[PDB]
């Protein structure tokens, strides 16, 4: 409600500040777009997902000496 | 009387002092305020009076009172280990949440400091209540007050974002609400020392662990339900973004303390790699965006969603070192999430009108207090040392890493990544020109209220940084309660 | 005492810069050069007592973390590896806060300069004296910090802001990888204490020494710049030049020398990671040497000598020499220090200028600085007999005399390097000093010739060297470069030297070379870089000032041209950094915020949901046109279609399924 | 040996740490069952701290003939670091081995 | 010179 | 020359040309503080420099005057 210091309003920088507010009504669903949406959604996480399920209890260091093995799976 | 009972009261006097002068005394709006701030001083030495009677050693949780008046939804208050520091944060910040918009509000002062007053009794008893359905009574009742104060005093699409805050934490409740009725219809109630001792099936396990996450996973929040945030975050009162982002945040984090760690053994010991793959893909993804962030204040709200990824994996590492650092990691983060906002939302905001950072260029020459503080305030964003923000980072990385290399590995990029939007903004906004030219118009750099707001939340991150045994020390004998698991020459002995 | 080289330097800086207010310029110089000085004289005591008569000293002074198995304390351990490296750090650093009394008079903000270089000099401190790998990691990070804050002094540089975030930036991608060890460490012996992990060293799994010693060695790249983790440091000399001399010539850059050394009685128990130490530190000693040629800059020529000599550091620890790698180290650090202190009075001379295409001449202009700059050259290319000649050479025949193919192998490729030191050496000496001048008029314009009719009084200015605080540290460090490698070349060369007996500095009689290195090794090949030194040089000689043809021939050539430009923009790595790494970076956060974040997130979600749903709404509101006949029917129909579910006994999927059709063909429009 | 403080007196389990033969419904039992067995585990790992802190004054004290004058210690931790780890009290509480 | 501190 | 510069910008390190009247006095008055707490320092370190192998007499050892873990033990071992 208080009133701030003078400035320089840019309406290039002003306009540029909507469209970014504002980009999320634009959206719509492409064969480029539902790519990026799948491939950061689904597949990468899924990738991360499989990995941790794949090597889970399988390595520990705790105190494994000489002629033992990280490994326990 | 209970001393927990009297920090849920305290709030409610200074509201009822608040709205009955004005029969008494046109009184001036200064007198309100003197009474919101007076009122959080006095939860705080309630809460140092409990910490300084408090005992690190027992499992029994301390400072009950005796009810034996048994109806159908009594409530009933606690403190351990692990819920003390939560209550120490709360009352620690709620005093400098109303300093920071001791000027900033205008318009319904009395509306603002009754709802911050309300806010706080509400918050303390989420982390003082004795069983999962009194925390649900108090986790869920934040909602109205909170949508309030953004429709009330918030930036201009206040009214999007105040809807986004309470549709997305309605509905992933309801899904923790179905959990908590499940485990109260089988153990036949919700208390902790009964519903703890109480086993699940496996399968119930499952099905109770779902609904739970889905309702952290929307509170954390994990990337891709995070938009909630990025709105009501940014369009919040400066006093409401610091609730939100210090105390707001951390319900889930001690959520995960009462309800999946002692009552869902099995289902969270196999359900970590969904865990590790949303936090990873959560720090990963919320740091890319942060680093291309041009609202200032939306960058700062949208690494707490990078962090709070962090100290979620380590909750989940079934690591004493893990469970201990991500309570750290969040009881540091309040901090300096607290000064960042007021740094971004409160010192740029209140003198420019604007949050756009192509408006902001080379401080430093003008300002050089705010530049100072600020660019600690960045460096405990980024983890460094000194720092207890570090040592939460460090110790949830630890646990994080020893439970799953791949996802600690996966979740280690945090260092390399965090620094990246911390320094590229400081170097933007404090740095990186004489000033900006769009300032036609010199500024005044702090003042004394907006030095010692972040005088203080700087020393608390530091001076645990170098000592953070003032926090662990306490912590150690309850949190071993909630690890699961057991050595081959240690278990069972005769 | 000990605790106290820990906290002077401290304390002079938040005076320097929190109370430099109330102290002045010249107060913050005399409280932060005194407390260096003090330091530096402490320093210089522990070694006579730490390292000579064999007593290492441990401070504990409180906990710092308690976690179960975890208790790393602000505790400190000196012993003979310590003061050694306090030596370097604290003559110079104290040389470069009188340096900097003489260069930065005319810079206004003085007193923040001041304080940043004695807060330097307080981390390094605490890098070197920890007891354990994380209170080495405050250090670590500490110097990381003072030299971002120290790149970007001159913050309305844009230049100097980039450089500060690559030097900050690089330094974390490092840090990661020394953090990810140090849980390596944490997870596999349950502390990082130095006593603890080096006793059970010998006993640990192969594989998690490997492990551990990967992570150390990446992040020994970022800290002394390597031949991936470097392009920090180049750029790193936007700083003011006391910044480079202190920082990114001795010290700042041997951080990660200091932690192979210190981490050796760890890392000696698995051949690998020395391997990966001989053939990087090779690689980046040939990577560095040749790029130094073709630079127009002497702040970022001298830059690039720092990761040659860095180079050749790394290599003698995969010859599992650490004792070689200290004694290089801290001789190498006195001279450059000098080359770059030399060079900074040169910059103060002519008006701040960086180009050697506008330098000459000068040799009556500067006879001192040319005097010194060429002693430390001297000692820079290993000329016999001097602070650099023990420390560099004696690493070659140490290479050599691992007789194996590696061994053999790095030998010429450090020897092809050590010739392109010999040609930067000169170039610096030649085009700056021992040429015609290339400068404008009023660099040499003296007074002996009138010239002038009514300006005799100014517009000479015609470059004199630095007045007495700019020139002291010249002469102090140029007695070192002289004799300081002679008088400790058994300190810690020797041949059977005990001075290493507190398990400071592990050596694995396995791979023992010392005597091989000055017996088995052939004659010809100890001299080799003797003989390429005088030789090399005089073709430089002969190809300038005295054909100055031959050079300008080999640069026009079309094969010519592009080996001139490609080794000046330092490999295209840079190019290959910024396009496919960071910018990379850019645009998956830019395709994250706009595709995802304010894109299909918010469509298949709340912006979705609100407008289908407010869509489907209106048309079941179209349903309700109160008229009592359509409402009968509407009635009839609820009627006749609960008959229907009921008695016909549809499964329940029939209703759950026209529900669905309803409600989505409601929200078809019309 | 040293004689137990006061202090050593409140905090001191007074019953051996199992659930074995114990009721669960007696929640002043159940409680105190969990303690002990968390006092165990806790001390077990103080252990590991202490024959870390007799180690390092070794390794100081002998520095090249560490590796063969203070390699009992060294054993001694080796073995502790192996099995003194806090583990909870959760996994006994719930599940029965009954050897 | 050097200017007072202000 | 001198850089123009505002004269309203309070710093804590000074600001652009800063130096007071009395930077001379403050200095000893700060000098004084470094003093104080380094001796204060020293003491401490005096008190908890921990050693495990002991000087012979005739070497050149600076320590032996203030430091007490060697102090006790050298009159220790004057007793025969
Ligand atoms: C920049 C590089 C940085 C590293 C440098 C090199 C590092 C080398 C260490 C690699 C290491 C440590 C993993 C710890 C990781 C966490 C630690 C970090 C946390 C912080 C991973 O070891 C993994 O190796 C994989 C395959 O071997 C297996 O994983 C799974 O396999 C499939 C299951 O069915 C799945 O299909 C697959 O999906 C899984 O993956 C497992 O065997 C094992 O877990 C150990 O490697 C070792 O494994 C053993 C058995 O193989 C082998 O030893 C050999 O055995 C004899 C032949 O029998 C030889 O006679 C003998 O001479 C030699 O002893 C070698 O292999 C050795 O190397
Ligand atoms: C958009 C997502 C839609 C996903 C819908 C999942 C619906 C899951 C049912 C919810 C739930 C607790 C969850 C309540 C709170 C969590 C919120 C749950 C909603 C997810 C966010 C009911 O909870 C009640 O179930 C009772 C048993 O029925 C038990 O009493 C208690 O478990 C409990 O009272 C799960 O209980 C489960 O019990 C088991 C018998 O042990 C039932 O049989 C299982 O399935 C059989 C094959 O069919 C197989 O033989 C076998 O595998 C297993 O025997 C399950 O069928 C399920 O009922
Ligand atoms: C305590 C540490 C010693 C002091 C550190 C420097 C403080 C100097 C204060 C100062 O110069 O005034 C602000 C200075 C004052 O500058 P000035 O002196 O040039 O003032 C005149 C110029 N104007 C007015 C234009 C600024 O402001 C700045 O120019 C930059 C502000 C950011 C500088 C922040 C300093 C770093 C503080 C923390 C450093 C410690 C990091 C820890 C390392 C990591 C640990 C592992
Ligand atoms: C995996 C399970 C957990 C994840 C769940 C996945 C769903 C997550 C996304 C939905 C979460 C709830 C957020 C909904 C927010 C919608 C509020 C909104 O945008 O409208 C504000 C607006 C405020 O207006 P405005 O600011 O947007 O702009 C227009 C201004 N007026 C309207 C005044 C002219 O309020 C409205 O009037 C919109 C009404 C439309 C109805 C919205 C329906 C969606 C609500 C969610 C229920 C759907 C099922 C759940
Ligand atoms: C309890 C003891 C608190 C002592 C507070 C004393 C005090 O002065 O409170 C300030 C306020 C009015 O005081 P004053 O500053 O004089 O008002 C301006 C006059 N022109 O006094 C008041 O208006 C009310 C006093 C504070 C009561 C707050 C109780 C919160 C519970
Ligand atoms: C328990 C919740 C307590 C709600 C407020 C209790 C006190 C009250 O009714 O306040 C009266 C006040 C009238 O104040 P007035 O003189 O009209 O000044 C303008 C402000 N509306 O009017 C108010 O300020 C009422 C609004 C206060 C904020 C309501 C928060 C509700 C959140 C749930
Ligand atoms: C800033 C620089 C702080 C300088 C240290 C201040 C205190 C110096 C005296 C050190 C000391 O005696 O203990 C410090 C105190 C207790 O540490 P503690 O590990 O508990 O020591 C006893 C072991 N049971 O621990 C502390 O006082 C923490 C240090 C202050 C936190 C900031
Ligand atoms: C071989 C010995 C040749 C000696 C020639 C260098 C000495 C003369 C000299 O000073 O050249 C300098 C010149 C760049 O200097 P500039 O700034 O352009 O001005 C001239 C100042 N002298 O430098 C030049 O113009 C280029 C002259 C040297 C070009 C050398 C190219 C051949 C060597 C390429 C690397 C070969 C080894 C590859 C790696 C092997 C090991 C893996
Ligand atoms: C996640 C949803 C994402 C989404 O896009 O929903 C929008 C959907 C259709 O609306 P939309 O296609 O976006 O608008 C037309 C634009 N050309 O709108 C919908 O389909 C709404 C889907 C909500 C489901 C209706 C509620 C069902 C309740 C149970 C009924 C069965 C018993
Ligand atoms: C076995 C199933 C057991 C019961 C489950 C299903 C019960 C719900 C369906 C019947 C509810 C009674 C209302 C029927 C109704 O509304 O039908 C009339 C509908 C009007 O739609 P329309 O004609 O397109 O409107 C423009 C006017 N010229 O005419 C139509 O053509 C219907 C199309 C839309 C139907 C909407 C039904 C009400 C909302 C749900
Ligand atoms: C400021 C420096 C103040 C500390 C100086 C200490 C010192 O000068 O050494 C004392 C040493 C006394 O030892 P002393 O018993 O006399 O044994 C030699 C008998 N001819 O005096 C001596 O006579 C011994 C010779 C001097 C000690 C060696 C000096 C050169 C050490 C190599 C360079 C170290 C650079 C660091």
């Amino acid at each position: 409600g208080l009133q701030h210091y003078k400035i320089a309003m840019d309406p290039a920088l002003v306009r540029l500040g909507s469209m970014i507010s504002n980009r999320y009504k634009y959206f719509r669903w492409t064969k480029r777009t539902a790519l990026v949406s799948f491939m950061y959604v689904v597949v990468v996480p899924s990738t991360i997902g499989y990995l941790a399920y794949k090597t889970d209890g399988l390595w520990d260091l705790r105190a494994k000496r000489r002629g033992d093995l990280i490994s326990e799976r | 009387m209970s001393l927990l009972y009297v920090l849920l009261i305290i709030p409610i006097i200074g509201i009822f002092l608040i709205s009955t002068i004005d029969s008494f005394y046109f009184f001036n709006v200064s007198y309100y305020k003197k009474i919101a701030l007076i009122t959080t001083i006095l939860n705080l030495i309630v809460s140092l009076i409990i910490y300084i009677l408090f005992d690190f050693s027992n499992n029994q949780f301390q400072f009950i009172q005796e009810n034996l008046d048994l109806s159908f939804y009594d409530i009933y208050l606690g403190v351990d280990g692990v819920s003390i520091y939560f209550v120490l944060l709360t009352t620690i910040i709620m005093p400098i949440a109303l300093v920071s918009n001791w000027n900033s509000i205008t318009n319904n002062i009395k509306s603002y400091l009754i709802i911050m007053l309300l806010l706080e009794t509400l918050l303390l008893a989420v982390f003082l209540v004795l069983d999962v359905l009194l925390f649900y009574i108090f986790f869920e009742s934040i909602l109205p007050p909170l949508f309030i104060l953004i429709g009330l005093f918030g930036s201009s699409n206040k009214v999007r974002a105040s809807f986004y805050i309470f549709l997305y934490t309605l509905l992933g409740s309801l899904f923790l609400l179905l959990s908590i009725l499940t485990m109260s219809s089988i153990v036949g109630t919700t208390y902790f020392d009964v519903l703890l001792k109480s086993s699940f099936e496996y399968t119930t396990q499952l099905f109770l662990f779902f609904g739970i996450f889905i309702a952290f996973a929307v509170k954390t929040p994990v990337w891709g339900l995070n938009s909630w945030l990025l709105r009501a975050h940014v369009e919040s009162p400066l006093g409401g973004s610091i609730v939100l982002a210090a105390i707001v945040l951390k319900l889930s984090l001690y959520g995960v303390f009462r309800l999946i760690l002692p009552i869902l053994p099995q289902a969270s010991l196999n359900l970590t790699y969904i865990v590790y793959a949303i936090g990873a893909i959560t720090v990963l993804y919320a740091s890319f965006s942060t680093l291309r962030t041009v609202d200032v204040k939306e960058l700062i709200a949208y690494s707490s969603v990078a962090h709070a990824a962090i100290y979620l994996m380590g909750v989940f590492s079934n690591t004493i070192q893990g469970l201990e650092g991500a309570i750290l990691l969040g009881l540091a983060h309040g901090f300096v999430s607290s000064g960042l906002f007021i740094c971004a939302g409160g010192i740029l905001y209140d003198r420019t009108g604007t949050r756009l950072i192509y408006f902001f260029r080379g401080l430093t020459q003008i300002m050089p207090l705010f530049s100072l503080f600020f660019f600690i305030l960045c460096l405990g964003n980024a983890g460094t040392p000194l720092t207890l923000n570090f040592v939460g980072e460090f110790m949830s990385l630890y646990g994080t890493l020893e439970r799953l290399p791949i996802a600690g590995m996966l979740a280690s990029t945090s260092i390399i990544f965090s620094a990246a939007y911390s320094i590229y903004m400081y170097n933007r906004i404090a740095f990186g020109g004489s000033v900006s030219l769009y300032f036609i118009d010199c500024f005044r750099d702090l003042t004394k209220r907006e030095f010692f707001i972040l005088f203080t939340l700087v020393s608390f991150t530091v001076i645990l940084g170098i000592y953070p045994s003032f926090v662990l020390d306490g912590l150690h004998y309850n949190i071993s309660s909630v690890v699961y698991g057991i050595e081959p020459n240690a278990s069972y002995l005769t | 005492m000990y605790l106290s080289i820990i906290i002077l330097p401290l304390l002079g800086s938040v005076v320097s810069g929190f109370f430099g207010r109330k102290v002045g310029v010249s107060g913050a110089q005399l409280i932060t050069c005194s407390s260096v000085i003090i330091t530096t004289i402490l320093s210089i005591i522990a070694f006579f007592e730490v390292g000579f008569n064999n007593i290492p000293v441990t401070i504990n002074i409180f906990r710092w973390i308690d976690s179960e198995w975890f208790i790393i304390n602000w505790g400190f351990q000196y012993d003979s590896l310590t003061v050694s490296m306090l030596i370097p750090v604290l003559i110079i650093s104290s040389l470069v806060h009188i340096y900097s009394i003489s260069y930065m008079s005319s810079d206004p903000h003085n007193q923040r300069f001041f304080s940043y270089l004695s807060l330097f000099t307080f981390m390094m401190i605490i890098l070197v004296t920890a007891n354990n790998y994380l209170l080495m990691f405050v250090g670590w990070e500490g110097v990381g910090v003072c030299s971002y804050l120290l790149v970007s002094f001159w913050f309305t540089r844009i230049a100097a802001n980039q450089s500060s975030i690559s030097a900050f930036l690089t330094n974390r991608v490092g840090d990661c990888f020394l953090t990810v060890g140090m849980f390596a460490i944490l997870w596999s012996l349950g502390n990082l204490d130095y006593a603890t992990v080096f006793s059970l060293a010998p006993y640990i799994n192969s594989n998690v020494v490997i492990i551990i010693g990967i992570c150390l060695l990446i992040g020994a790249m970022a800290k002394s710049s390597q031949v991936g983790l470097h392009v920090w440091l180049p750029m790193a000399m936007e700083g003011p030049t006391p910044v480079s001399a202190l920082i990114h010539a001795a010290t700042m850059v041997t951080a990660g020398v200091y932690l192979l050394m210190r981490s050796s009685p760890l890392i000696e128990y698995s051949s690998t990671v020395l391997l990966l130490c001989l053939w990087l530190g090779a690689i980046t000693t040939v990577f560095s040497s040749l790029i130094g040629l073709f630079q127009q800059d002497i702040k970022k020529v001298i830059a690039y000598s720092t990761m040659s000599q860095l180079g050749m550091m790394v290599l003698s620890i995969g010859l599992s020499s650490y004792n070689i790698a200290l004694f290089h180290l801290v001789n190498h650090a006195f001279y450059k220090a000098l080359l770059f202190l030399g060079a900074g009075s040169v910059i103060h001379a002519v008006a701040d200028n960086q180009d050697f295409r506008k330098f000459g001449g000068l040799i009556s202009y500067l006879p001192l600085t040319y005097s010194v700059m060429l002693i430390a050259s001297l000692s820079l290319v290993a000329f016999p007999f001097m602070t650099g000649f023990y420390s560099k050479d004696f690493i070659l025949e140490s290479a050599y005399g691992q007789f194996s193919f590696s061994g053999v192998a790095v030998y010429i490729i450090a020897t092809i390097g050590a010739i392109f030191t010999t040609l930067y050496s000169v170039k610096v000496l030649y085009l700056t000093f021992l040429s015609n001048p290339n400068g404008p008029r009023t660099y040499y314009r003296l007074a002996i010739d009138n010239f002038f009719s009514a300006q005799a009084i100014k517009s000479y200015k015609p470059a004199h060297e630095g007045d007495f605080f700019l020139t002291l540290p010249l002469v102090i460090l140029a007695l070192f470069s002289i004799f300081f490698g002679f008088i400790t070349k058994d300190i810690f060369i020797g041949l059977g030297s005990n001075f290493f007996v507190d398990n400071s500095l592990f050596i694995h009689p396995i791979h023992e070379i010392m005597i091989d290195t000055e017996f088995a090794v052939p004659v010809l090949f100890k001299l080799l870089p003797f003989i390429f030194t005088i030789s090399f040089s005089v073709i430089a000689l002969t190809l300038s000032e005295l054909l100055s043809e031959l050079v300008i021939y080999f640069k026009f050539s079309r094969f010519g041209y592009n080996i001139f430009g490609f080794f000046n923009q330092r490999f295209l790595i840079e190019f290959f950094y910024n396009k496919y790494i960071t910018n990379l970076i850019l645009n998956l956060g830019g395709q994250i915020t706009k595709i995802l974040d304010k894109g299909s997130i918010e469509l298949f979600g709340p912006y979705g949901l609100e407008r289908g749903l407010v869509k489907l709404s209106k048309n079941i509101s179209s349903l309700s046109t109160s008229h009592v006949t359509t409402y009968a029917l509407y009635i009839l129909v609820g009627f006749i279609l609960y008959l229907i579910y009921n008695n016909l006994l549809l499964d329940y999927s029939y209703l759950l399924l026209i529900i669905i059709l309803l409600l989505l063909l409601m929200m078809i429009g019309e | 040996p040293t004689p137990e403080s006061e202090a050593f007196l409140a905090k001191k389990p007074q019953v051996p740490p199992t659930f074995d033969g114990v009721d669960y419904e007696d929640n002043k039992r159940l409680k105190q069952a969990q303690d002990a067995i968390i006092r165990e585990q806790w001390v077990q790992v103080m252990m590991g701290r202490l024959v870390r802190e007799e180690l390092s004054k070794c390794y100081y004290r002998e520095g090249v003939n560490h590796l063969e004058k203070c390699g009992k210690l060294r054993e001694r931790y080796l073995q502790l670091l192996a099995n003194a780890k806090v583990k909870g009290y959760l996994f006994e509480q719930q599940n029965y081995w009954s050897k | 010179q050097y200017d007072p501190p202000t | 020359p001198k850089i123009p510069y505002p004269k309203h910008v309070w710093s804590p390190a000074g600001g652009w040309y800063a130096q007071p009247a009395n930077w001379k006095q403050n200095t000893a008055i700060f000098g004084l503080v470094i003093f104080g707490i380094t001796a204060m320092v020293w003491k401490y370190s005096a008190e908890h420099e921990v050693r495990h192998k002991m000087p012979e007499p005739d070497r050149f050892y600076p320590s032996r005057y203030w430091v007490k873990q060697i102090k006790d033990y050298e009159r220790a071992q004057k007793e025969k």
